[PDB]
């Protein structure tokens, strides 16, 4: 099995440094040049560094737009790779994969803001043609990702959570919605359950129409 | 440096129809050990990226032979012989002859004929209420073509910049889309009006729908 | 198990 595993992401100030890490099993790691690679909220993928192997010295690269700022490392004895990142700025917020190119995992998220972390609240969309809809309304958290399941995982089908928006003021928010032929209210019942793990928030909201 | 020009951006191609990628480089891909190192990866929605083509013209594993990359020294081609479902995503070509750049990326989605949305509005919940907001929330299901306006009318004035829309990615199973509509108003100008009217135009639509319902 | 493939290491 290929796996590539990176950590260390989270939230920090403009101006903090913050140290990612990654892990890699199932290919010759001493052998291969590796690289960090970013992807900015709903943008394109960026190279951001690069690092070669013992016998190139482990020669490092950088992007234009962090050179300076960021240091690439490796240990191949524990076929890791680092990415020391100082001065951040707001625009250095991304997804951040741990890549060879021939091979990638998950990634890590960096979110690079002043704001406080803050749970979302979640709001009933009451349900009330032959299909219904409701929903649950999830608003005002930050940062990103909120997590929105039905029935513990059990209600699937129908279902639609939306990308995040981002709110004029600085929070997200989002809503899942289910649509249900209409029968299957009074027959079903509907909890949404919002995880927020930034701010170590969960939240489960029943769904009814209103009398 | 080496400038990736990824062309087009997006594509809209019927299962079955061929699409195809273009991306040009700054300079030479040809490397001086004589291989040309142009990657192709496919990041398909809500997941990570993965490589698809390797030395120009080499398919990874497990993709399939619908696949084929060409191409020399400056010019290289992407082309999906039939495309299928499981395409749908956003390409980037990535070189690796000088470090690494990527193409801008080239979304593509899956054509299929017009279905006009079925469309829902929600007040705002008393919960949220007490709290000093209002959201409006009107909701447009399984639709294609992904383009529609939804516009909000407030006793019968037409409201702007104080909505967001936000869309899912194409249904894996249908091709649709679905699109929400959220309008903020304060807690006071909610209590102050009587018609929340929600009104979509798309072209499955013989006319635009309008969803409403009155505060009371 | 394979060689790199996306640059000329
Ligand atoms: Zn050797
Ligand atoms: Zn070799």
């Amino acid at each position: 099995e290929v796996q590539l595993v990176e950590s260390g992401g989270g939230l920090v100030q403009p101006g903090g440094s913050l140290r990612l890490s990654c892990a890699a099993s199932g290919f010759p790691f001493s052998n291969y040049w590796m690289n960090w690679v970013r992807q900015a909220p709903g943008k394109g993928l960026e190279w951001v560094g690069q690092i070669r192997l013992k016998s190139n010295n482990y020669a490092t690269h950088y992007a234009e737009s962090v050179k300076g700022r960021f240091t690439i490392s490796r240990d191949d004895s524990k076929n890791s790779l680092y990415l020391q990142m100082n001065s951040l700025k707001t625009e250095d917020t991304a997804v951040y994969y741990c890549t060879p190119i021939d091979y990638w995992g998950q990634g890590t998220t960096v979110t690079v803001s002043s704001a406080s972390t803050k749970g979302p609240s979640v709001f009933p969309l009451a349900p009330s043609g032959g299909t219904a809809a409701l929903g649950c309304l999830v608003k005002d958290y930050f940062p990103e990702p909120v997590t929105v399941s039905w029935n513990s995982g059990a209600l699937t089908s129908g279902v639609h959570t939306f990308p995040a928006v981002l709110q004029s003021s600085g929070l997200y928010s989002l809503s899942s919605v289910v649509t249900v032929p209409s029968s299957s209210l009074g027959t079903q019942t509907y909890i949404c359950n919002v995880n927020h793990k930034p701010s170590n928030t969960k939240v489960d909201k029943k769904v009814e129409p209103k009398s | 440096d080496i400038v990736m020009t990824q062309t087009p951006l997006s594509l809209s191609v019927t299962p079955g129809q061929p699409a195809s990628i273009s991306c040009k480089s700054s300079q030479s891909l040809l490397y001086s050990n004589g291989k040309t190192y142009l990657n192709w990866v496919l990041q398909k929605p809500g997941q990570s990226p993965q490589r698809l083509i390797y030395l120009v013209s080499k398919l990874d594993s497990g993709v399939p032979d619908r696949f084929s990359g060409s191409g020399s020294g400056t010019d290289f081609t992407l082309k999906i012989s039939r495309v299928e479902a499981e395409d749908v995503g956003v390409y980037y070509c990535v070189q690796g002859s000088h470090f690494h750049t990527f193409g801008q990326g080239t979304k593509l989605e899956i054509k299929r004929t017009v279905a006009a949305p079925s469309v829902f509005i929600f007040p705002p919940s008393d919960e949220q209420l007490k709290s000093g907001t209002a959201s409006v929330v009107c909701l447009l299901n399984n639709f294609y073509p992904r383009e529609a306006k939804v516009q909000w009318k407030v006793d019968n004035a037409l409201q702007s910049g104080n909505s967001q829309e936000s869309v899912t990615e194409q249904d894996s199973k249908d091709s649709t889309y679905s699109l929400s509509s959220t309008l903020t108003l304060s807690k006071a100008d909610y209590e102050k009006h009587k018609v929340y009217a929600c009104e979509v135009t798309h072209q499955g639509l013989s006319s635009p729908v309008t969803k409403s319902f009155n505060r009371g | 198990d394979t060689s790199q493939t996306s640059s000329p290491s």
